[PDB]
RNA sequence: UGCCUGGCGGCCGUAGCGCGGUGGUCCCACCUGACCCCAUGCCGAACUCAGAAGUGAAACGCCGUAGCGCCGAUGGUAGUGUGGGGUCUCCCCAUGCGAGAGUAGGGAACUGCCAGGCAU
RNA sequence: UCCUCCUAAAGAGUAACGGAGGAGCACGAAGGUUGGCUAAUCCUGGUCGGACAUCAGGAGGUUAGUGCAAUGGCAUAAGCC
RNA sequence: CCGACUUACCAACCCGAUGCAAACUGCGAAUACCGGAGAAUGUUAUCACGGGAGACACACGGCGGGUGCUAACGUCCGUC
């Protein structure tokens, strides 16, 4: 690599929310504070909702009663 | 190196078992990684494509290449020659640092992001993306960005068909819905 | 009226029309008209004789034309001296020699294809015969 | 890729055999190394040497280096000298002339080789 | 069985084929398997009554030259331009 | 003396495509790393250097297969040089030259020099 | 007045108020040398981006390109840095 | 939005078959042209230089073509 036309590339830590600290090289310069890690976001946990959850039948039985 | 040492130590023992491999050779192996941004504004100001640049050489530390125009083309305005994009291709220790730290930083921070697809591979086993948003990357702070331009990411690796590759994403563990 | 959509160049030359033929055999129906003169044929002359050949055969069956005017042949205007430049083209000739095929008809009966084929020589000028498939 | 090699070393040797001189071929490989001094019409050979010859490779220590690509050199121009070829040509054979190419081309010049 | 009788060419060329059919007849090659091909003088009445069967281009052909029988079959035949005759008619020794 | 491999050639498809297998002692290729010699219109991707942990997957070399390409008869046809003719904007005769296309068929190259490894 | 093809009858040449097109320039680089490289087009996938800008592969193999009109050539490239 | 369909119609690429082209050749003659050797023959019939001209309005027929109506004892080119 060419030694004076590329931005300087040092390590540097992104401390998470979650507590998952980690190490990479990047080039902000000052350490980085993150919010949603791969460890604390719900699609990689497996927690993600849907939007049908039944319909009209079950909202008509619990709100209505013969 | 981090990603690298993952693949060598428990990727290939992975898909060596999943495919019948006989050598390690066979395994398939992350070629490169390319990033794209195809700026069509740049004919009004050349600067709009210089702060892109500076854009996608603050997400990798490579200082991008200005692209040109393969050939002269009348419904975009524009003649052979005119520089409208910015290139960037990593391979080595910094592919595996961008590899990680995209998929450990920014694919989690897309806006309402809920996976992404499968069906990418253009039947040969590379993978291509597109973001909508730059921003995502922690190296953009937001109170100096001037425009929102994306970019476009492809890995080619050494993969012969589309399930081998995301077999060797889903052993990288990279977002598939 | 037979005329191709477009051209390289719009005035040839006249040539001769020296040598036999190549699509001798009925290769695609099963009756055909096949010519015995040496002449040529025009592309109002050929619609006149598929016109004929489809009223007797009550558009009946199916026909092939084998022959296409691609010859620019011109004339000059009258009471004009010589010279002066070429003439306009005004119409299209095919070139015909011995042995060419100019009808090919399926599906119908020989007895009516016949006749048929004799209404289309009896408006062409040059003489044919008509003649069969034949296995090789 | 190693089409690209035999392109780019085809009008060399095309300049060389219309030139119609002994032309001294060389042939690089990250293992070993090759060079040998061929005649104008191109079909027959008179002074060859390798790293792979066990004579000259008990020697050196990496058959793929610099001090291999010397020795090579010497090798071929003093077996070209016992025979009397002095005036002959380079052929880089598509390889870039640096590092053991050019290693080699001074060892022959050393040793006494007019090109 | 159609049988025919055939005659040797002592003569080859554009002329004795021309003197060939204009004395009612033609050549003809036959060609095949190992053996050197022979040409062959043929009848033209005696194939054209013969060849307009169909059964003439799929069955065999017993050609009896100097007074022996060969098992030919009919490759291929050229035919006059504007005229129901015959001129040349290759067979294959089978 | 054979087998395999590398380089330089001879001829330029009967020599090239495609399918299926085989090859790692050596050679070769893939391959490891890079402050250095050297370089990328960015990037050891290419060039180049220092090496041999590993693999013959890819390329490469070899083998057989006729799904292609290619070569190609004999005979016949068109054409044509010379001399004669006819029903002469086209043909025929006598004597020489003899196509192209197509068919039968052939065909999965041959060979020279210099080197390396294994048997002799 | 000059240049390309045909007519021009397989050496050259060969006419008409014949059939089709061009020129009266340009470049200190668009020249020389050295070093390196090979497209037109189509398909698939990808943010704005659409039939077609840019990016990855695959098919294809000069069907592109020549500073210009046409012809003859160009892969050792005469083409592209 | 997305579309589900067939339908008196036209039709791109490719494949299979049939043709045509002076400005189309992955093919390719016969003749003609250059050069060499050889026997025979021809009043050197060959070339170079010098003196002197004449002529540059051609026509017809055969073959090979353009323009004409594949008309002209029509016109324009090559050979005899
Ligand atoms: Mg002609
Ligand atoms: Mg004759
Ligand atoms: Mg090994
Ligand atoms: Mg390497
Ligand atoms: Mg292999
Ligand atoms: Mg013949
Ligand atoms: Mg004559
Ligand atoms: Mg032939
Ligand atoms: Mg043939
Ligand atoms: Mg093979
Ligand atoms: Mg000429
Ligand atoms: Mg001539
Ligand atoms: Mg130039
Ligand atoms: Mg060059
Ligand atoms: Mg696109
Ligand atoms: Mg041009
Ligand atoms: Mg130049
Ligand atoms: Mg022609
Ligand atoms: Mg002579
Ligand atoms: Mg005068
Ligand atoms: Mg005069
Ligand atoms: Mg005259
Ligand atoms: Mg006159
Ligand atoms: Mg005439
Ligand atoms: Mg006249
Ligand atoms: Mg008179
Ligand atoms: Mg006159
Ligand atoms: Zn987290």
């Amino acid at each position: 690599m060419k030694k004076d036309i590329h931005p300087k590339y040092e390590e540097i830590t992104a401390s998470c929310s979650c507590g998952n600290v980690m190490k990479i090289r990047s080039t902000v310069g000052h350490d980085l504070n993150l919010d949603v890690c791969s460890k604390c976001h719900p699609f990689f946990t497996g927690k993600q909702r849907d939007v049908a959850t039944g319909g009209r039948v079950d909202r008509f039985n619990k709100r209505f009663n013969i | 190196a981090k990603l690298h040492d993952y693949y060598k130590d428990e990727v290939v023992k992975k898909l060596m078992t999943e495919f019948n491999y006989n050598s390690v050779m066979q395994v398939p192996r992350v070629e490169k990684i390319t990033l794209n941004m195809g700026v069509g504004e740049a004919i009004a100001d050349k600067k709009l494509l210089d702060n892109a640049a500076a854009d996608l050489a603050a997400i990798s530390g490579q200082k991008p290449l200005i692209t040109k125009a393969r050939k002269s083309v009348a419904g975009f305005k524009i003649r052979q020659g005119y520089p409208i994009g910015c290139k960037v291709t990593l391979r080595g220790e910094r592919m595996w640092e961008f590899f990680e730290r995209l998929i450990t930083i920014a694919v989690p921070r897309i806006r309402d992001f809920r996976g992404l697809s499968a069906k990418s591979f253009d039947g040969r086993g590379n993978y291509s993306m597109g973001v909508r948003e730059q921003i995502i990357f922690p190296e953009i702070d937001y109170d100096k960005v001037d425009r929102v331009r994306g970019l476009d990411i492809t890995i080619t690796t050494t993969a012969k068909s589309d399930e081998e590759g995301r077999a060797l994403l889903a052993a990288f563990d990279f977002p598939f819905r | 009226m037979l005329q191709p959509k477009r051209t390289k160049f719009r005035k040839m030359h006249k040539g001769r029309n020296r040598g036999l033929a190549q699509g001798t055999d009925v290769s695609f129906g099963s009756f055909g008209l096949k010519a015995v003169g040496r002449g040529r044929l025009t592309a109002r002359q050929i619609e006149a004789a598929r016109r004929a050949m489809t009223r007797a055969v009550k558009r009946q069956g199916k026909i092939w034309i084998r022959v296409f005017p691609d010859k620019p042949i011109t004339e000059k205007p009258l009471a004009v001296r010589m010279g002066k430049g070429k003439g306009n083209v005004e119409y299209w000739v095919a070139l015909i020699q011995p042995g060419k095929v100019l009808y090919e008809m399926d599906g119908v009966p020989e007895e009516l294809a016949r006749e048929a084929f004799k209404l289309a020589a009896a408006k062409l000028p040059i003489k044919t015969t008509f003649v069969t498939k034949t296995v090789m | 890729k190693k089409s690209a090699r035999i392109r780019r070393a085809t009008r060399a040797r095309r300049k060389l055999q219309e030139l119609g001189a002994t032309r001294l071929v060389v042939h690089r490989t990250p293992r070993h190394i090759y060079a040998q001094v061929i005649a104008p019409n191109g079909s027959e050979v008179l002074v060859a040497a390798s790293t792979v010859e066990k004579a000259i490779a008990e020697q050196l220590k990496y058959t793929g280096n610099k001090d291999a690509a010397a020795a090579v050199g010497k090798a071929v121009a003093e077996r070209a000298l016992e025979k009397g070829i002095k005036d002959v040509s380079f052929d880089r054979s598509g390889f870039q002339y640096h590092g053991r190419v050019q290693a080699l081309a001074d060892a022959a010049r050393e040793a006494g080789l007019q090109f | 069985m159609f049988t025919i009788n055939a005659e040797v060419r002592k003569e080859q060329g554009k002329g004795a084929s021309r003197r060939l059919r204009a004395a009612n007849k033609f050549p003809a090659i036959i060609y095949g398997g190992k053996e050197a091909p022979l040409a062959i003088e043929l009848d033209h009445d005696k194939v054209m009554n013969m060849q307009a069967k169909a059964e003439f281009y799929s069955e065999v052909l017993t050609i009896v030259v100097d007074g022996k029988e060969i098992k030919v079959k009919a490759q291929d035949v050229q035919r006059h331009p504007y005229k129901p005759k015959l001129q040349h008619i290759d067979f294959v020794r089978a």
